[PDB]
């Protein structure tokens, strides 16, 4: 319903999925081989069955496609400081989907307006899918030609012969904790001959 | 040999002890290990005063935070401060001569500055910069031929500014106009001498621009782009064929006799 | 990890780790939990080095059965005391300026006061 939807929910309409008693079929996506760049490190066949996180606490953040490989220790920036701090545990599966090619329409795509900057962060122990708008100027001119106003809605530049190097990437963090809580299933087994 | 008297202030000593997670004051460090230290963690920095840092000019990572000090004129004698990464508009006074010595900086960005007098000729001799920022600029007049030898313009970020006009014939030697957008702007003058040899152009940008109807200047180009009206679109939801309307006259096309 | 050249006091640290009778040695150490004691009760405690005590403010009264300790450093910036017991027979002077904040003192014992002269306004603020 989500990964195979044509009109994909945009970056400002993402949804958090609560997974309970459901075993994700990693052997399907991880072995799909549709994406050549599988820089996913952390999964092993001998430890695959024990990855039964009772409460999946996964965090998501946003970074530009060309800046994903520009991450080095001892460097800071406002993009990381405004959405979610990146620790030294950046090693993880890069769950990146290519939906840019599936959102092409006749007459140009001028309704897709991304929001790179958010007022606050995804606070722990709380859910927020609000659509608050932050303006870059105090006094509004409301489109009237004048001073002390700017436009935050950047043109997409969706030329038909434009470059394909603007593919976004997102990485999630999966850490296991053994708290005082029960469990019932951790993984199935394949029936023999 | 013992080294003491490092922290004159009593409260600053406790602040440094808490920030640098040093339990005691009798520890020993070496120069080579500190020089390799490219990460310093000083959370909850209660740095009220700057006295005592003058004797440590061999630090790679720094930390500065002051919400009351608006006179930072002490920066003239301060040689080792490179990490100036803060976002606050509470600084009303802007010190003069900040750029005279600040060449040892690694990263420094600044926005929403109240610089009333931007010095002319910043790009005179310092051509070693790779990533140049032209953020919140106010240069109203440019020297003639200031960008003559600077034929190395590859990365251009000119958005997010209060640019008003452009000089007559600024992009003359620049025959590689590749990617630029001109919205939310108040352009007054179009540069000349940029379409004389640019007859083999492959990218042209005309949207949201007040082309003059003065005959016989741009009549040929206007008619040619009008003949291909089936490709050009607009931002507002209005009848596209009616957009191409010259201002003032209102008479039909065939009834216009171009003088001279 | 054990670190050498840290503790000058052997007897004091030994009695601190012995009188409490802790559960075992494999426990951790800190400063807030260790410094919960504000009144030291150690017989014939002759701790002299009190320099840099600004990181340990919770102590108020210090007992010293040390007739040898004639250092004025014990009263240079120690103005949080409420009790006095010093066997310093050759006390011919009293430091000045310590009355700037001394308002929490209740009872003092000043025996062998050989001061044949007294200063002006010494008790003026002690309302």
């Amino acid at each position: 319903e989500v990964f195979n939807a044509t009109r994909f929910a945009s970056v400002y309409a993402w949804n958090r999925k609560r997974i309970s008693n459901c075993v994700a079929d990693y052997s399907v996506l991880y072995n799909s081989a549709s994406f050549s760049t599988f820089k996913c490190y952390g999964v092993s066949p001998t430890k695959l069955n024990d990855l039964c996180f009772t409460n999946v606490y996964a965090d998501s953040f946003v970074i530009r496609g060309d800046e994903v490989r520009q991450i080095a220790p001892g460097q800071t920036g406002k993009i990381a400081d405004y959405n979610y701090k990146l620790p030294d545990d950046f090693t993880g599966c890069v769950i990146a989907w290519n939906s840019n090619n599936l959102d092409s329409k006749v007459g140009g795509n001028y309704n897709y307006l991304y929001r790179l900057f958010r007022k606050s962060n995804l606070k722990p122990f709380e859910r927020d899918i609000s659509t608050e708008i932050y303006q870059a100027g105090s006094t509004p001119c409301n489109g009237v030609e004048g001073f002390n106003c700017y436009f935050p809605l950047q043109s997409y530049g969706f030329q038909p012969t434009n470059g394909v190097g603007y593919q976004p990437y997102r990485v999630v963090v999966l850490s296991f904790e053994l708290l005082h809580a029960p469990a019932t299933v951790c993984g199935p087994k394949k029936s023999t001959n | 040999t013992p080294i003491k008297q490092i922290f004159p202030d009593d409260a600053f000593a406790e602040t440094i002890k808490a920030n640098l997670k040093k339990k005691s004051v009798t520890d020993a460090v070496t120069q080579n290990e500190l020089n390799s230290i490219d990460q310093i963690y000083a959370p909850d920095s209660d740095i009220k005063s700057v006295q005592g840092i003058q004797y440590l000019p061999n630090v790679r990572s720094l930390k500065l935070r002051s919400n009351k000090l608006h006179d930072i004129s002490a920066l003239k004698e301060l040689t080792n401060l490179t990490f100036l990464f803060l976002n606050l508009n509470q600084l009303q006074s802007l010190p003069n001569g900040v750029f005279d010595k600040l060449t040892n900086l690694k990263e420094l960005v600044l926005v929403e500055n109240q610089l009333q007098s931007l010095p002319d000729g910043v790009f005179d001799k310092l051509t070693n910069l790779t990533l140049l920022h032209l953020m919140v600029n106010q240069l109203q007049s440019l020297p003639k031929g200031v960008f003559d030898k600077l034929t190395n313009l590859t990365e251009l970020d000119l958005s997010y500014n209060q640019l008003q006009s452009l000089p007559e014939g600024v992009f003359d030697k620049l025959t590689q106009l590749k990617d630029l957008r001109l919205y939310q702007n108040q352009l007054k003058s179009v540069p000349d001498g940029v379409f004389d040899r640019l007859t083999s152009l492959q990218y042209i940008w005309l949207h949201d621009n007040p082309w003059d109807c003065t005959c016989p200047g741009i009549r040929y180009l206007s008619e040619w782009i009008n003949k291909h009206s089936g490709v050009v679109r607009s931002f507002i939801p209005l009848w596209a064929p009616d957009s191409a309307k010259c201002s003032g006259s209102g008479k039909p096309v065939r009834s216009i006799i171009c003088p001279t």
